[PDB]
């Protein structure tokens, strides 16, 4: 219908999830700058990659365990995916540490995936990601001002000036 | 058949809520 139809944080969240499993996938640390998603998808891109890669280093063990046994080789492993999301969210609880986590998996997901070559799951991966993590707390989102509220939640403490 | 995926799950949330809980009371 009208603006209430529309979505912006979509937009943003496309760019920025589907940049960050693409870069992460290839090891490309230099990914084209947020322009076309924020100002703020800088900030959380930076971010989102920082916590990402250290919660996986962090907890090697679960994190490189849990994928082995979710290895995609259908579309059918889609389908597990969502719920494996379903799962972190089952409580209701919607917080930035559980959406960079979410993201994260992805992340090893397509990494992992790349490693195989099978870059044919990991875009329709990012893209299922990103609309299954948004589409769900759509509206916590919203209130949360979207990445901007993501780099303000998850680095409270920063001198932005340096 | 499910169990897998519950702790797949739970591990996930046991690193997300933990890490979200430092930025979430302390500041």
């Amino acid at each position: 219908g009208p603006l209430g139809s529309e979505d912006d944080l979509y937009r943003q969240s496309l760019e920025i999830i589907s940049r960050y499993l693409r870069e992460q996938a290839t090891g490309s640390k230099d990914s084209k700058p947020l322009g076309e998603a924020g100002a703020a998808g800088r900030r959380a891109l930076e971010t989102l990659r920082r916590v990402g890669d250290g919660v996986q280093r962090n907890h090697e063990t679960a994190f490189q365990g849990m994928l082995r046994k979710l290895d995609i080789k259908n579309e059918g492993d889609v389908k597990s995916f969502s719920r494996v999301m379903v799962h972190v969210f089952k409580d209701g609880v919607t917080n930035w540490g559980r959406i960079v986590t979410l993201i994260s998996f992805g992340a090893f997901v397509a990494k992992h995936l790349k490693s195989v070559n099978q870059e044919s799951f990991i875009e329709p991966l990012a893209e299922t990601i990103t609309d299954v993590l948004v589409r769900t707390k759509r509206d916590w989102l919203v209130k949360q001002r979207g990445w901007d509220g993501f780099v303000e939640f998850f680095h409270v403490q920063d001198l932005e000036g340096g | 058949e499910e169990e897998w995926a519950r702790e797949i799950g739970a591990q996930l949330r046991r690193i997300a809520d933990d890490l979200n809980a430092q930025y979430e009371r302390r500041m």
